[PDB]
């Protein structure tokens, strides 16, 4: 079961690597993407 | 270590099934005359040398490619991952892997040239990483003996070998082909003043002989 | 471009003319198409 | 809102690394793979000290006698150029890190702001999580020698 | 955009193109007799 914890923590961790790289051109960020983000540290809080 | 890095001296190689008979070959290139590529056979390194001076090649950067993408809008070591976007220079010639726009196959209307250009300007010079089976998966370390499958972000083809009645060629066409990357030189070691292979030397005798021949004219 | 990317991995949709290696090109299949138009033989199946 | 989930979530990490650590002896295995963890991504974890550092002089440089000269009124309202003035004064910050400061800071129409509120909002979760950073760099210096 | 627009543009030439808009079609014509002598649409090159 950890190792299927990690396996979860590396996808959702490469996820967030594309959603940030796909905001780090702009200056803003709106409230999709901020709730977005929110949903996904919040589930990554929990894995760790 | 088993897995390949940025600033790698490697080679591409690849098999072709001619005669009922497996033959290696290694993608090779010329920088001044000719800037089309070939492929530089190996099988037979017992009875014929191979020329492997042309078939070197440094793996510069290994870009994800959303960050391919921010970086082409905008404009030291890592591990290579499935999925990436690398960036080929010529040891040699010091210029970088293309995908021409220029064709040349009579079989395939559909197939691209490949070649150098001195320049790496654009999504015509990045080639993805993609696994060759169900073994490995994309954000995967690229280990050293993997099949590995090359696409052109610019025109969406694999890079390709072709057969024709004997003769092989090497091309971005729409039919997949697998090849092998090993390593010729890691660019962790970065020792200096002791003989590596490959390198072009003079063999003094005393402090001023020298070995040579009278004259290059053949 | 999700279609358009889904065509050219698989490039059998494209039909036997525009495979590649083989294929003898757009203008050629619609005129071999005419030619099979015209043969009653090739165009509809044999008579009983 | 966003800054203080990401801080938390970067808490949360570092607090697993630490549990990782947990009885580990002397050029152990995993102290090694943490070591190269790190190096690996030493640049990151440059901005990461660097973004630490700063917030965490500025609470200390912003109740120093020359900063309460530069507020005699003692009200915890000033303006940018008295900021700039005062940490190019305490010789401390380079330009680029006085320009980030002072991008970080919301003004108003009156180019003034509340510096108590902004040292309080940068300064805490730095002085939080700074904390478990140097308590897991001294873990891997004393067990890694 | 450009790349799918270059993808499309690879798979058709311009001569494809125009060489079947100059295809020659069959179109009904007016008997001796004063029939008229419509062609199959069905089996036929069309308009569309």
């Amino acid at each position: 079961v950890i190792i299927s914890t990690v396996d979860y923590l590396l996808r959702l961790q490469e996820s967030i690597s594309d959603f940030y790289w796909y905001y780090s051109g702009k200056d803003i960020i709106d409230e999709s993407g901020q709730h977005n983000f929110s949903k996904a540290l919040a589930v990554t809080k929990q894995i760790f | 270590i088993q897995f390949l890095r940025t600033e790698d001296e490697v080679v591409l190689q690849c098999i072709a099934n001619i005669h009922k008979e497996q033959r290696k070959f290694c993608l090779a290139a010329e920088g001044l005359g000719n800037r089309l590529c070939f492929l530089e056979p190996t099988s037979e390194a017992k009875y014929v040398p191979p020329d492997l001076c042309v078939c070197n090649f440094v793996l510069e950067q290994s870009l994800s490619v959303r960050a391919l993408q921010e970086m082409l809008a905008n404009t030291g070591h890592r591990t290579l991952l499935y999925g990436h976007a690398i960036l080929l220079r010529h040891s040699f010639s010091g210029m970088y892997l293309t995908c021409l726009t220029t064709s040349r196959s009579q079989t395939d209307k559909l197939a691209f040239d490949v070649g150098l250009r001195e320049n790496a300007t654009g999504e015509a010079c990045w080639w993805t990483i993609h696994p060759a089976s169900k073994q490995r998966s994309e954000g995967e370390k690229v280990r050293i003996g993997d099949d590995l499958i090359l696409v052109s972000v610019s025109s969406e083809r694999y890079l390709h070998l072709s057969v024709s009645n004997g003769n092989v060629q090497v091309d971005a066409s729409f039919m997949q082909t697998l090849w092998n990357v090993h390593p010729t030189c890691s660019g962790s070691s970065i020792e200096e003043g002791y003989l590596l292979g490959g390198h072009v030397v003079r063999l003094f005798h005393g402090h001023d002989e020298c070995l040579t021949i009278p004259s290059t004219d053949q | 471009s999700v279609v358009v990317k889904l065509l050219i991995r698989r490039p059998e949709c494209f039909g036997p003319a525009l495979r590649g290696e083989g294929g003898n090109g757009l203008l050629a299949a619609m005129q071999g198409a005419i030619k099979i138009s015209e043969n009653p033989a090739l165009d509809l199946p044999s008579q009983g | 809102e966003l800054l203080k989930e990401l801080l938390d979530l970067l808490q949360d990490m570092v607090v697993m690394l630490l549990s990782l650590l947990e009885g580990n002896v002397v050029n152990g295995t995993i102290g090694k793979q943490m070591v190269d963890t790190l190096v690996e991504s030493s640049t990151n974890v440059e901005m990461i000290l660097k973004f630490f550092d700063m917030f965490l002089k500025l609470k200390d440089l912003t109740s120093s006698d020359t900063f309460k000269e530069y507020d005699p009124d003692g009200k915890g309202i000033i303006s940018k150029k008295e900021f700039q003035k005062a940490m190019e004064g305490q010789k401390q910050y380079t330009q680029s890190e006085i320009d980030f400061l002072l991008s970080c800071a919301e003004a108003d129409e009156n180019d003034m702001f509340n510096y108590v509120d902004f040292v309080d909002r940068f300064h805490e979760p730095a002085k939080d999580i700074g904390f478990n950073v140097a308590v897991l760099l001294t873990n891997l210096s004393e067990h890694m020698p | 955009a450009i790349r799918i627009r270059s993808i499309l543009r690879s798979l058709v030439p311009t001569e494809d193109l125009v060489g079947i808009i100059s295809i020659p079609l069959k179109l009904p014509s007016l008997n001796k007799d004063g029939s008229i002598s419509e062609p199959d649409m069905a089996a036929n090159f069309c308009p569309d």
